[PDB]
């Protein structure tokens, strides 16, 4: 059975880009501007 | 081990050597038959105590000729892919695993499935008490013939 | 600028798609082809603004750790090797992904096994790229752990285990060679860097190269060396075309190119370089006059080129020696893929003994293999010839050790040797592979694969050794069979071969000589020197380590000695008694003592 | 004192939590623990960072005291599923010998004085003493309990008188005068033995090839909450602790060095060599441990900056590496109790992902680039080649064998053929994945910023 | 592949070894007890056989061989059709 | 591709800078301290 990995990376994936947008965006807003 | 099935094997073995040697078709078909012309033309008829001797002869004869590498089939030991799809004979009872999101994806195999381990779980105790029938206290054979159910 | 890393970088992007659900796709390895594709177009483009105006570029840029003095830096040079050397591995690597597409089209998994591809020829660009040496360094551990993870693929078998574990040892024997090397230049020059190395070691350097030396040995397969490169093979076979042929091998003497100025500080790197590689392309050449794998010719057909071609170094010219392996990788290639077609066509039996005779089975094949053949024989106008004729000229009308000399000589004749062998068993003879004939050539990727290998495996070594500036400076005067030399040994290769292979089809046994055996069994070379030492030193490291030293001496020599001596001392002095005419009679002496 | 007082509140939140629910609040605020121990990274490029009388926060202690905040988390994903039937209050009682131990870590990486230092130096060993005794499976751990502890004493306790010695030839004992005021001591004969008396313990808690039996009995046994911290963090302070100390000594320790510098130089060698033929892979990672600590202190003696630069991050990679193989390990022990390596035989083909971490693992372990574990080495390999240009010749046999046996755990407990019988395996959990996968991607995101993790030189 | 296709390239292999003679061979024809043919060219006939495949024989297995249909059964087994 | 040139010109003063900081801050050691640096400085 395949599940429980990609179920596992589905939700590692998930959060490590779940904050990872926010401060990604950020950074750039921040080297644009300021 | 009895003698007859060993010079047979010391045939097949350096007949294929032999092959692995004479490479076409042709020269290999000829010194083959000029070989076993060789076996019967010998001692195709003898009492024991000389024939171990012609083995004893034979062995060495032939591990003096014997071709640093003979031609080996890929299913074979030596095998240019003796276990090269190992990696995929999963064992049955671990699909017996995959819960249900994924069991509900092939119904059919499944139900088929439980049939089967239906079919076992009820079978085993049958092997038992006719093993432990056709048994002595346990020799050298293996297995032993269905007579009923199962086997 | 932009070019070139561009060139390089676009190639991370699909593994990072591998988190993405198009990588359980089917569908993905087609985007990696293309996406090589698109490598290559760009990849063409340095290579011209460097034509021309012959401008040369080094960019580093970012600091990735300041040191005190020292700071390394990544950086990527792009010299004329660096430069040139891109496209031929874009180029060939395009070419296997389009083969593998369709040799492994069955196999599940497989797109796990391009992105191993992907994986590892990104390495093989750190590893062609990089000026300072640390960067070269993860450029080469970095390919050799990928070089494991590819020949364990068919990871069920234990030979491919042992294999992959035989390569990443023998690469590791080099690898210590690598770190003499690294070590002493940062002690001594304080470097890390080909632009301070250069600059500061005017001076003779007595030993470092001989252990960057070995290095190159590493990868190389020289002869002390060569018997994982022969193992190598029994990876799948895109695999072994993929980097053992070329894209891997070349680059453990494709160092030592690099470094060409100190050698030419010393005369005994030159000299022992030139004494070594000789000696491992005959002894190479020897065990490929006689096999009977496909690939294990070819295999050990690719080391002794690559013996050829370390000699080419340690005749003291360096720019050849890089001009031999853009030509070997298109030879080498063309000949892994068309067996590779034999092979999948047959039910994979690389057997040639039980080869079949199918020179029209596979005509296309067949044309293919032949001018493979051809071009790594060295006939006089087609693209080997620009490489071989060259190099041994070259080494004729130097200066040096003239054994070594002879040794190119029976080499080269050994390439058309074995190179004959093989033409004649796979093609030549009535068939005899077992009947019921699945054979199929056709499969139209394949055929655009082996045609563009083809095309650049006629042309490009013309046009290449016409495009690039005359570093060479040419000697062209005395003798006439000077040049002839190259061609006559060649003759005497086939009509040797040949008419020995033709008396082999006239009946009459005979048993095998002793040089049959010998030059049959790979040397002896793996059968005692794997056996041996690895025995003594496993045994060692029980019948003495393991045991006696230390589980057994070091822990009686403090644990059980004071284990032991508090047990007398205890039952001892707690002798159990009591009786008081005893203790209280002692307490009257200890008196009489105080 | 910020970061030390919550690690100590965490206890009363331990008691005070609900039975079923305790796992939750220990590791949640455990990790954020962690980010605030983060923020004491910053050190300075100069004078080393102080704060109240009684501690201070040298570059040394800091990448140092970001692990070992990092570790508890951890030692809670493994342990968690290794216990459950035990009794509330049992399981209640035992998170706090960890947290409690890593307190006195928190503690003794700030030291200042040494003697504070030390006391807490040997501190430490209560609570793993109770943890391997009471928590390890099989008889052995009871002995086990005995080795682990006596030869930390019998060298700790020369190493208490001598301290107290100075600060009576001296003024202060405390470490920062000391440093300024340090003066050379020479050869005589008191002198010397005033020098192994302030190594010998150092040399023994970091385990040297002719003293490290215990630690292969200690990891066989400990349950894997132990195991971690025995290999990841206590070798590492016994390191620490030596290269605090040598502020004093000096010139004696050109002259001292040599012994030592046989018995690791040797050393490394031998037990990389026995470490190609372990019956049973939870003492092959040990045995790594200690093959790749020699390394550490011989960079720690031949006192070159290169090497106590080598000496820092190979001690921070090891650590992650080691304790990450053992969990790694521990998993395959509690899906078929082999414990013996040739049962597993084909696991990776019944299951993959942990095959990556396997691959992952043992792959930063034999150390290639850019591993931290790398670049650790290849400097402590430099400064020992200028100290001597023949030993490059024993360091090379090392980056053999490691290569070697690390492929070889590899190789033999995954690739081949799956045992037939052993239905015993279950598909991994999401603790087992997520365990791993913190212990790697530190790792792996610490090479992109290596002067963080140099250290003070 | 396919069961007839075994038994049939069997056969068909069969028919052209001299020593039978064609039109006494069957599927069920016995080896020995019918057709004098004994050990020493069964073992050709074997090897021969299975040469025709690729396939390969292992000894014990060999040794008993005899029908033709335990032969199609044999290779039916092995290559599970 | 000449070099031994203007390279020459730098590789002197890198010669000379070495030199005097090789002089400077050689065998300290790990604890290098001004200190120390003194007590080279006198021998």
């Amino acid at each position: 059975s395949g599940f429980y990995d990609r179920r596992f990376l589905k939700l590692m994936r998930f959060y490590i880009l779940l904050t990872g947008i926010p401060v990604a965006i950020g950074i750039t807003l921040v080297n644009v501007f300021i | 081990l009895t003698h007859q099935q060993k010079v047979l094997r010391l045939y097949k073995r350096a007949l294929r050597h032999l092959e692995s040697w004479c490479v076409h078709r042709d020269k290999y078909r000829y010194f083959a038959c000029l070989m076993r012309a060789r076996f019967d033309e010998h001692k195709n008829e003898k009492d024991m105590v000389k024939a171990t001797q012609l083995l004893r002869q034979a062995e060495e004869e032939f591990w003096y000729g014997q071709h640093p590498q003979p031609y080996i089939f890929p299913e074979s030991p030596g095998g240019t892919s003796y276990e090269r799809y190992e990696c995929y004979k999963v064992p049955e009872w671990c699909l017996d695993d995959w819960h249900p999101s994924e069991k509900a994806m092939y119904p059919d195999y499944f139900a088929k499935r439980e049939q089967w381990k239906r079919l076992r779980r009820e079978s085993w105790e049958r092997e038992v008490k006719q093993l432990q029938e056709e048994t002595p206290p346990g020799g050298p054979r293996t297995e032993a013939l269905p007579p009923a159910r199962k086997e | 600028a932009s070019l070139t890393l561009t060139t390089l970088i676009i190639l991370t992007i699909p593994i990072m798609m591998s988190n993405s659900n198009i990588y359980k796709t089917n569908l993905y390895p087609n985007y990696v082809k293309t996406t090589v594709s698109y490598a290559f177009t760009l990849s063409l483009v340095p290579l011209l603004m460097f034509m021309h105006t012959g401008q040369e570029m080094i960019i580093s840029n970012w600091h990735w750790m300041t040191l005190q003095t020292v700071e390394l830096s990544l950086s990527f040079k792009m010299d004329y090797f660096s430069v040139m050397f891109i496209p031929v591995a874009l180029f060939v690597t395009w070419s296997i992904m389009e083969f593998s597409m369709w040799y492994m089209h069955s196999d599940p998994f497989i797109n796990r096994f391009f992105k191993y591809l992907v994986l590892f020829l990104i390495t093989m660009m750190i590893l062609v790229t990089a000026n300072n040496l640390f960067q070269l360094f993860i450029g080469w551990e970095g390919v050799g752990i990928m070089s494991f993870l590819l020949i364990g693929w068919w990871h069920g078998r234990t030979d491919a285990n042992t294999a992959a574990l035989q390569a990443i040892l023998y690469n590791r024997i080099g690898d210590i060679g690598f770190v003499l090397s690294m070590a002493w230049f940062l002690t001594h020059s304080n470097a890390w860097d080909l632009q301070q190395i250069f600059m500061l070691n005017n001076e003779c350097p007595n030993m470092p190269l001989i252990g960057l030396l070995l290095a190159a040995a590493g990868k190389s397969a020289q002869f002390g060396l060569h018997p994982w490169l022969p193992s190598a093979m029994e990876g799948p076979t895109p695999v072994s075309a993929l980097l053992h042929s070329s894209t891997m091998v070349v680059a453990g003497v494709f160092l030592l190119i690099r470094f060409y100025p100190l050698m030419e500080t010393n005369k005994l790197v030159q000299t022992m370089t030139l004494c070594l590689g000789a000696i491992t392309t005959l002894f190479t050449a020897l065990c490929a006059i006689t096999q009977n794998d496909i690939k294990k010719i070819v295999a050990f057909s690719t080391s002794s080129q690559l013996g050829l071609m370390m000699v080419t170094i340690g005749i003291n010219q360096p720019h050849l020696a890089f001009l031999h392996i853009c030509m070997h990788a298109f030879f080498k290639a063309m000949l892994f893929m068309c067996s590779g077609s034999i092979i999948h066509s047959l039910n994979d039996e690389q057997d040639i003994r039980k080869m079949g005779g199918l020179y029209k089975a596979m005509p296309f094949t067949t044309t293919a293999l032949i001018i493979g053949s051809l071009a790594l024989t060295g006939m006089p106008y087609l693209t080997g010839f620009y490489s071989k004729d060259l190099i041994i000229e070259a080494v004729n009308m130097s200066y040096t050790n003239a054994w070594a000399l002879l040794m190119t000589l029976i080499a080269t004749s050994l390439t058309a040797a074995y190179s004959t062998r093989i033409i004649f068993f796979a093609f030549l003879g009535k068939p005899r592979f077992p009947p019921l004939v699945l054979i199929n050539e056709n499969n139209p990727l394949l055929i655009n694969s082996i045609k563009r290998l083809l095309i650049g495996s006629i042309f490009a070594g013309f046009i290449i050794s016409n495009n690039i500036p005359p570093m060479t400076v040419p000697n062209t005067t005395m003798p006439l069979y000077m040049k002839m030399t190259a061609l006559i040994v060649t003759i005497m290769g086939f009509m040797l071969a040949l008419e020995l292979n033709n008396t082999t089809y006239y009946l009459k046994f005979k048993y095998p000589s002793q040089t049959y055996k010998f030059s049959n069994m790979l040397g002896y070379y793996p059968s005692i020197m794997h056996r041996l030492p690895t025995y003594h030193n496993l045994s060692m490291s029980q019948k003495s380590a393991s045991s006696l030293l230390d589980l057994i001496w070091l822990e009686t020599i403090l644990p059980k000695t004071t284990s032991f001596i508090q047990m007398k001392m205890s039952i001892m002095v707690s002798n159990q008694k009591g009786l008081i005419k005893l203790y209280f009679l002692s307490f009257l002496i200890t008196i009489m003592i105080s | 004192l910020k970061i030390i007082i919550p690690t100590t509140m965490l206890l009363p939140m331990t008691w005070m939590s609900k039975h079923n629910m305790i796992w939750i609040n220990a590791t949640v605020h455990s990790l954020l623990i962690s980010l605030i121990s983060l923020s004491l990274l910053n050190q300075l490029g100069e004078n080393s960072l102080n704060f109240s009388l009684t501690f201070f926060s040298d570059s040394l202690s800091a990448p140092l005291l970001v692990l070992t905040t990092w570790l508890l988390p951890l030692m809670l994903m493994a342990s968690q599923s290794h216990l459950s039937k035990e009794t509330t209050t049992r399981k209640k009682l035992y998170i706090t010998m960890l947290i409690l131990l890593q307190l006195f870590l928190i503690m003794t990486f700030t030291a200042t004085e040494l003697i504070l230092f030390y006391i807490l130096f040997e501190a430490t060993l209560v609570p793993t003493l109770i943890i391997i005794t009471r928590w390890g499976n099989q008889t052995e751990r009871l002995n086990a309990g005995l080795y682990f502890l006596f030869y930390t004493l019998a060298g700790s306790l020369p190493l208490l008188v001598a301290l107290v010695y100075i600060q009576n030839t001296t003024g202060s004992l405390n470490f920062l005068i000391i440093h300024y005021w340090s003066h050379p001591l020479s050869n005589s004969w008191s002198n010397i033995f005033m020098w192994l008396a302030c190594i010998m313990a150092f040399m023994v808690k970091m385990p040297l090839y002719g003293l490290h039996l215990w630690l292969p009995k200690a990891h066989v046994e400990a349950p894997i909450a132990g195991s971690m911290v025995l290999a990841a963090v206590l070798l590492k302070l016994g390191g620490y602790g030596m290269m605090r100390i040598t502020t004093i000594l000096n010139p004696l320790t050109n002259y001292m060095a040599y012994p030592f510098l046989m018995l690791s130089m040797w050393g490394m060698i031998m037990t990389s060599s026995i470490c190609l033929r372990q019956t049973d892979l939870k003492s092959l990672i040990a045995y790594s441990s200690v093959s790749h600590m020699a390394l550490v202190i011989v960079a720690i003696m031949i006192q070159t900056p290169w090497s106590f630069m080598g000496a820092t991050a190979l001690m921070i990679a090891h650590g992650l590496t080691s304790s990450m193989l053992f969990c790694l390990a521990n998993t395959n022990y509690e899906r078929v109790h082999s414990r013996t390596m040739i049962l597993a035989r084909g696991l990776q083909t019944l299951l993959p992902l942990m095959a990556t971490w396997w691959l992952m693992a043992s792959l930063t372990n034999l150390a290639l680039p850019p591993s931290i574990n790398l670049i650790g080495e290849l400097f402590i390999i430099t400064a020992s080649f200028s100290w001597s240009n023949i030993t490059i010749i024993l360091m090379g046999m090392n980056m053999m064998i490691t290569a070697l046996y690390s492929l070889y755990m590899l190789i033999t407990t995954q690739r081949g053929k799956y045992t037939h019988h052993i239905n015993n395996i279950k598909a991994s959990f999401t603790r087992e994945n997520a365990l791993m996968a913190l212990h790697i991607l530190p790792l792996l995101l610490l090479t992109l910023n290596p002067k963080m993790i140099l250290g003070p030189l | 592949l396919t069961l007839e296709a075994i038994k049939d390239r069997v056969l068909y292999v069969l028919k052209l070894y001299d020593k039978i003679d064609p039109e006494k061979l069957s599927v069920n024809s016995h080896f020995m007890k019918d057709l004098g043919l004994d050990s020493l060219d069964q073992v050709e006939i074997i090897m021969a056989m299975e040469d025709e495949f690729g396939f390969e024989i292992p000894d014990i297995d060999a040794e008993k061989l005899m029908c033709p249909q335990e032969i199609v059964d044999y290779i039916a087994d092995k290559k599970d059709v | 591709e000449s070099y031994r040139q203007n390279c020459a010109k730098e590789l002197e003063q890198f010669t000379q800078v070495s030199k005097a900081f090789q002089d400077r801050y050689s065998d300290l050691g790990a604890h290098y301290s001004a200190r120390k640096c003194l007590a080279k400085q006198k021998q």
